[PDB]
């Protein structure tokens, strides 16, 4: 699969 | 006090030519706020998390997050008011909000209030400074077309709620000030010291990162305490206590009561069992009742008859005597086996028993454990569920899903008959299945398939226009999720539910635990967002930040500052320090350059802004968790009005009448109403004006996410660590 | 700033402060050198020190992170002994008994310094016109304190450090002295001279040595803000002659000095070492082969290598299993030949170096860094390949294949080119060579580097080998790899063979140690189980383990004396509280404090506090590993700082009329405030026969000397002092 710059456009973290 | 003579003035200008400024610059604020608000029409970044945390107190399940629960609340609030019920979770980035209708422009458009009702706010703040109605409005028009304030105020994001509690915060405070100047224990006085107070609380009460609001604010109020305690100020000691015990309770005392207000609203609203109830003590959670879903909740055991529906579709897994046509529309052979599809009504075709491998040692009463391997009879037609290497009805890449019957099933056919209640995560594995409460894949075990369904599309006529079931490869796909819904052949003793009886706890009990857990999980959490960033890079908006990307239109959003803007903001800040630094290494050479009136400005309202600046920039070296573009936010308001004002001083007539004299000395001369030039200063501000807003135009298709950008306009837009998708 | 008061005679005869300064001397003396032979042993860091001293003398080149000179230092005791360096100091409880070490006389040689310290701090308060028992009690606080004890004694670089820091002190205590009697004098000029070259050797044995520069630098610019002023009487070009000569004296000499020892440094290290993995190609030519073995084997093309990761020890393998058509994410790969990381040595390991197609670069030729190569791996004959696929667990790194010789040399051409890309751009061209030079794999196409990782292992269809895929982030000190071995080495390249030294400019050859220094040390973020933060220290909350003998139940602990830091504690607290009381009384209009007990508080105590400060809240905005002994010199300026406070509470700190400020010119004040002798006397005695019987009670610790019984080893146990043999 086309590897894709960036990244996934993530959030951000909620503890565990 | 500082800056009595100049805060003490009229205002430079006509009220009216207040009024038309702000009204501009508020509508501009509006009209790049409410653009295209309803577009994406998609969960967008950090909306993941604050819609979750507002659906959960439309439903009253305990969650837990690092921050304070005011400003979810607002947004939670707001979805009550449209009648959601908290159905749509915002499970990740790119979730339609056409599939399950949350209310997402109701909380879009309130962010989006609050975030032009910040524009005023701002310049309001500079008009009580006295500064002139051009300079109040450049200030504001610098929040009102940032390309980040514009992204978060558009967003279900807690940001709004924040900026706008630190806008409020500054401004009562100034408020406040100048009837502390005029008239100290006036009913003016009391509220305005009350209202500066009302707007830290909800700083505070919206993310922890409010204490640098408090700071600044503090650091202000101790250095007008530190004049009111001189002699020469007057003041009898039990006048300056009064003074002291009056500002600790306006600034400290009622503010922390009404962030306690808050936990205890959370905690009463949040009542039922929840995804929070890991974070917490089993003391805590003996206060929560047992969710809806838990009370009906049983164990799935082998040998029950269940009903299994899908989440998305609410249709019922489902089969009748009907067989597949030996060939689809499009010329694909079928198997033509029994069809096995998606029904929406409960009838005696949904019923399928559980049953356990051939040769198992398990037998009736024994619970259904998560990612075992099980079979499925279909009750009505005596039947074992079976998926093969056959293609399906509408999806030539996923497989049919048939039956078999009992006889081929236990013989060669064995293999393509074993399913399991996949979980949907891996630490569930080996877990009790139960129903309504756990959802999971029904994963097919030879050929590694789950079944799903859709509602897009009924199968023809052939298949009654009902749904299809199929053997989906993508087997993570959140749409593959199933629940349990009924046990048909529940024992009576199984169906007595004992009701948890809920104990009561000392609300402050309740408060020091979560708030203990709150700043243990803040401090832990370790991990490398591709988006963190360091406090050094932020005033040079040098790295943004994915809020959204859409792969077929070519389509994103990015979270980045007005560059032209944030660095008229930076440049600023360093001129400051160089007239600061050169008026004090003057006046030690007895060289008296700057007039009163222009130190007034200098020392008072751009000195509070610096400071302010400085206690919302400099704390952020100094601490280590993930720090990303949102804070230099805050900080980029307080630095917009300084910005506005420091010019505006600059274009002045800064000269001191005499430069052997310090005009600073009891009883000297000097100019009470200095010249701006206003001319050269108009001419000035409209061209970085229109620099801000060439930008902001330049800039907008990442603000808005609205407009497909060619590979050469992407790479165009790479101005720094700036890494943008579709570039290639 | 205390002109008045610094300008007074001495308080008491010279008699009386020669009396005090032998006798605390001769107890630093008697503590340093108590049994200064035991433990016959390596001991905690000596494992560095010591092998430091022996590289040093063997001339072979190493790397560390800190500066040379103190390690230098050493090593000249070494020479002066006529050591070879033979021993290296390898691991802790190594016996000096079967490998002689000159161990007694570096051991000694610390001894002294951190004997001679004693007398420097005694007479930076003589300096400050305190009393002749004041110095004595201060300098006792370091005489006998059970960390400056233990650390002065062992071959550790704090015993120059802390010296250093003193010198420091009483050379800017002489040279502001001069500065407030007569300024541009001669002895004005040794003075500042000898401030910035106490100032050098800090900076030059530690980094942390930058807090006692910001100490001196804020006291020399106060004092040149007080130059500055109208008021006193100077001309702006005479102003422009004391900021010169302070610039010169306290910067620019100072890091001419510092520049010496690498040039030191440099010239005594001429040889191949354990330090070239650390430095460039480039570097590493400068240097002499050692007159031992050197693997550092030329490459040539057509050589079989083995490449090896740096960081997670696997080679660069490949076998005839393929990539799955689909990862477990639903992403496609290739299903190419697999390319993995194996940790051990096998024939799948092998790659043949090939130049470009239609080169007319021959066998035997050397490969050059940075030049176009294909790889051939021996046991599939296929050619590596990076492509725009994605990699299995990375959607935006590069999955690496291989392909068939046709293929690659037909389209897929550009594909098979790679670069041996230098981690300097200075190193393009160098010739390659086994073992000593670290390179990026870098693919020439799609500008990716070679990358691997051992947090996850590939699922069972790639056997749990590591994953190799092609890395964006280029630059990332994880992409590095080695050639570690050449298969078809022919005989004549296995024999050693010479190398001509080609000469590396200081300045270019500092610049990169320095680089390394401060890259390396910014990564010591590891966890060590002593590691403590600043919040601790002041309390001497936690120590560290030196070394335990097992069958005598013996051990040396690290840590401060508990009396004497929490006495330096609450005089610091106490302080506070006085100045803000000063602050506050007079913006009241009471003029509490005499003239003269402002001087002294505003003076050479707050010149102490803010020096304390110093060396200790920066430490806070550090992330990396700290330890208790990153306080000593904060410690030795409290100590400074705790003897001259209690003189001053002990004095007659009463204004003569406390409605007049008598800082008003024209006032009238008490010149001589009496300081109360015999309670003051009374009350230092008590605190010294307290911090004296703490050192006594953990002597054994100090020493290491007394097997304790586990009820005596439990009763030195408090707070988070873990020892052994507790049970
Ligand atoms: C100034 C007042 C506020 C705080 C004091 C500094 C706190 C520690 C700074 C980082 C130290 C360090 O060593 O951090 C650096 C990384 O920060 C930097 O680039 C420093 C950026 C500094 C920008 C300018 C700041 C001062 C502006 C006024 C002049 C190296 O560490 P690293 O590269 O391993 O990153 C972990
Ligand atoms: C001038 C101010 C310098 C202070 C702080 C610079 C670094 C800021 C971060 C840490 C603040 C610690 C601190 O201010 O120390 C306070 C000292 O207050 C007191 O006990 C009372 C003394 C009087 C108040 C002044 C204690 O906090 P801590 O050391 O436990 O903080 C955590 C330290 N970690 C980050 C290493 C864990
Ligand atoms: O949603 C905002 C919230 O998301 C996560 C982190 O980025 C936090 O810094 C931030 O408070």
């Amino acid at each position: 699969t086309s590897t894709n710059a960036t990244s996934s456009s993530c959030a951000t973290p909620s503890l565990k | 006090q500082v800056a009595e003579h100049w805060l003490l003035q009229p205002l430079p200008e006509p009220e009216s030519r207040y009024s038309f400024w702000v009204t501009i610059v508020t509508l501009l604020a509006f009209a790049a706020r409410f653009y295209k608000i309803w577009y994406p029409k998609e969960v967008v970044f950090d909306e993941v998390h604050f819609g979750k945390f507002a659906s959960y107190y439309l439903e009253r399940s305990y969650f837990f997050d690092v921050h304070p629960p005011f400003a979810k609340m607002m947004i939670a609030f707001i979805g009550w008011l449209c009648g959601y019920d908290g159905s749509f979770k915002f499970d990740e980035i790119g979730y339609s909000y056409e599939t399950h209708p949350a209310p997402y422009i109701a909380y879009r458009s309130f962010n989006a209030i609050l975030g032009t009702l910040t524009v005023p706010i701002m310049f309001n703040t500079l008009k009580e400074l006295n500064f002139r109605a051009i300079t109040c409005a450049f200030a504001s028009l610098l929040v009102a077309i940032d390309t980040a304030h514009v992204t978060e105020t558009r967003l279900i994001l807690l940001d709004a709620i924040l900026i706008i509690s630190i806008a409020a915060t500054m401004y009562c405070y100034v408020r406040f000030y100048k009837c502390q100047l005029r008239q100290p224990f006036t009913w003016s006085w009391y509220i305005w010291l009350h209202a500066t107070g009302l707007s830290l609380s909800f700083v505070i009460s919206t993310k922890y990162v409010g204490v640098m609001t408090y700071s600044a604010i503090g650091f202000a109020a101790v250095v007008n305490l530190w004049q009111l305690l001189d002699i020469k100020a007057g003041l009898s000691l039990r006048q300056f206590m009064r003074h002291f015990s009056k500002r600790l309770n306006g600034l400290v005392l009622i503010p922390f009561v009404i962030y306690l207000f808050w936990f205890w609203v959370h905690f009463t609203v949040l009542n039922t069992s929840g995804p929070g109830d890991a974070f917490m003590s089993a003391e805590f959670q003996e206060t929560l009742k047992d969710s809806p879903l838990s009370v009906d909740s049983k164990t799935v055991n082998y040998f029950d008859i269940i009903t299994i529906k899908h989440q998305d579709t609410d249709a019922f897994l489902h089969s009748h005597l009907a067989r597949y046509p030996q060939r689809y529309e499009d010329g694909r052979i079928s198997s033509a086996g029994q069809q096995v599809t998606g029904y929406t009504h409960p009838d005696f075709n949904n019923q399928w028993e559980v049953l356990p491998p051939h040769g198992s040692d398990v037998g009736k009463g024994q619970a259904v454990l998560l990612n075992q391997h099980i079979r499925l009879r279909h009750v009505a037609t005596d039947t074992y569920l079976l998926a093969h290497d056959v293609a399906s009805p509408f999806y030539p890449t996923n497989e049919e899903i048939t039956t078999v019957t009992l006889e081929e099933g236990d013989g060669e056919l064995y293999p393509e008959t074993l399913f399991a209640f996949q979980p949907l995560k891996k630490s569930d594995e080996g877990h009790v299945l139960k129903s309504k409460t756990v959802s999971f894949r029904l994963f097919h075990v030879d050929t590694s398939v789950a079944l799903w369904t859709h509602n897009d599309e009924l199968l023809p006529d052939w298949g009654f226009q009902q749904q299809e079931i199929n053997g989906n490869k993508k087997v993570i796909d959140p749409s593959n999720n199933w629940v349990v819904d009924e046990i048909v052949n529940l024992d009576e003793v199984r169906k007595v539910y004992i009701p948890k009886v809920v104990k009561p706890l000392p609300f402050l009990k309740k408060w020091i635990e979560t708030q203990k857990s709150m700043f243990e999980h803040n401090n832990k959490l370790s991990s490398e967002h591709p988006f963190a960033s360091e406090p050094y890079s932020w005033p040079g908006s040098l790295s943004g930040v994915s809020f959204w990307t859409n792969g077929d239109e070519k389509k994103q959003i990015y979270f980045i500052g007005n560059i032209i803007g944030w660095w008229f903001q930076v440049i600023s800040l360093a001129v400051f320090v160089g007239i600061i630094v050169a008026d004090l290494i003057t006046r030690h050479r007895g060289y008296y350059a700057l007039n009163k009136m222009t130190r007034e400005k200098l020392y008072g309202p751009l000195m509070f802004f610096f400071v302010s600046w400085c206690c919302h920039y400099f704390p952020f070296f100094l601490m280590a968790r993930q720090k990303f573009l949102h804070h230099y936010l805050p900080a980029h308001l307080i630095a917009c009005l300084f910005s506005g004002a420091l010019w505006e001083v600059i274009f002045s007539d800064c000269k001191s009448l005499d430069l052997e004299k310090d005009e600073d000395i009891s009883g000297a001369s000097y100019e009470r109403n200095p010249k701006v030039y206003v001319k050269p200063y108009t001419v000035f501000l409209v061209c970085v004006s229109c620099a801000v807003a060439w930008f902001f135009v330049y800039f907008s298709p990442l603000v808005y996410g609205d407009v497909s950008l060619s590979p050469s306009e992407v790479v165009s837009r790479e101005w720094f660590d700036i890494e943008l998708n579709f570039s290639k």
